[PDB]
């Protein structure tokens, strides 16, 4: 239910 | 490795095709092959590596949670004994998940982190290290659980220290790091107040730096800020 | 086989857990192991086998269509040459798809079809035979393409002949058979009029038999009738 | 875009 992020915009 | 005979550029090309086809196991194998060529990764290539493995481990984590729920229900009072099969199959998926995490950690340790000197690459890889120790901690139950949690904490802390010195508060790597470390505090470390404090401070410092950004950078940063706000809404 | 040491009942139990977890490759391996015990399959077990393999081959077919589209565009006029990689990766997914179809066809031939004497089991397996030859025909381009198409047609025709003699026009096996044979005529055999005629006749004969059914049987049959109507809307 | 069915209700 928590949000996480794998990428990082270039 | 089975990708050792393929050119670096062809592995990258095929990773992008695999993403379009939603073939994420293939995508991860192609990117593992590209890392094993020994050259550093560009920004776009780092994101291909992380998207591939996130999708693979994400399906494993979703399956593990379904199976763990069924196993726990079968251990309640009044539940019928059904034999060893639920435990065995939860263990099978767990061992596969652990194997994927160990593969990613091994790529980071041999040799992506030690050759990353710029802040953007070093922080990205240290964040990934914290993330894959976090996924190991979600399934850990034995003598090494504390040490697995501390390995996630230590990687996230080193990434935070570099990001605060070298990057603006709106940088998307810095924001995604803080988001995922806040999730670590809430879900793994039994530290909800630390989670809420980190998410709040990160959100407020980013808001005050948005005025420096182009329209495209503003879109990238506000997308991650919304995830911080959504977690704060869930946790408070 | 890697499932040879596991009890039949434990393989069935784990196939159901795998379905709940959306682990369809595991589900298919468990059901292959259950078939290889050599005993006939119950109705519920036949449906577990077909759902597992449908999900596996369905992901392969979706990926193959994305890759084939990219390959065909790269062969248009004015398109930049990009080397062998698109063709190679389409071939890789194609060969994996063919391998899955060959595995299912092999289970049917050794020995599910020959031991199926009741109409419900025999028709179900002959339909499956037609379906997996149909998936082979979707990717076929060489000297055996005509023979692959004829193998699908022959299996579907034998299933139709038994179903018309032994089953009512609302039976869900008979309806799903007619649906999938109509798709074969439209998409594989270049026979759109045959496809539309079969779908129309099947729909009308089922409508006239609904009055014989319980509420639960009516729900099962009308769901498939709606798919026939949706195809007729797409094709006319 | 065409619909097909793999199962048969028992
Ligand atoms: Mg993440
Ligand atoms: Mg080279
Ligand atoms: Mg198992
Ligand atoms: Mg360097
Ligand atoms: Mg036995
Ligand atoms: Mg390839
Ligand atoms: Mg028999
Ligand atoms: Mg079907």
């Amino acid at each position: 239910a928590s949000h996480s992020m794998p990428s990082a915009a270039c | 490795g089975a990708m050792g005979s393929m050119e670096r550029a062809s592995l990258i090309q095929k990773a992008k095709l695999a993403e379009q086809a939603e073939r994420y196991e293939d995508m991860a194998a192609f990117m593992k092959g590209a890392v094993e060529k020994g050259e550093e990764l560009s920004c776009e290539e780092r994101n291909l590596l992380s998207v591939a493995y996130k999708n693979v481990v994400g399906g494993q984590r979703a399956a593990w949670r379904v199976l763990s729920s069924i196993e726990q229900k079968s251990n309640e009072e009044g539940s019928e004994e059904k034999g060893p099969e639920v435990r065995e199959y939860r263990e099978k998926v767990e061992t596969e998940l652990q194997g994927v995490c160990d593969t990613v950690l091994g790529l980071l340790d041999s040799h992506l982190i030690k050759e990353a000197g710029d802040a953007e690459s070093r922080v990205f890889y240290l964040k990934m290290k914290g993330d894959y120790y976090r996924y190991l901690a979600e399934v850990a139950t034995g003598d090494d659980k504390k040490r697995i949690i501390d390995s996630a904490r230590s990687a996230y802390q080193e990434a935070m220290d570099i990001s605060k010195k070298e990057m603006p508060p709106t940088n998307p790597i810095r924001l995604g790091l803080a988001l995922n470390f806040s999730v670590f505090h809430y879900e793994i470390a039994n530290s909800p107040e630390e989670a809420i404090s980190l998410a709040k401070t990160t959100f407020d410092e980013a808001m005050a730096d948005l005025h420096t950004l182009s329209e495209d950078s503003y879109k990238d940063s506000t997308l991650i800020m919304q995830l911080l706000r959504d977690n704060l809404t869930l946790w408070t």
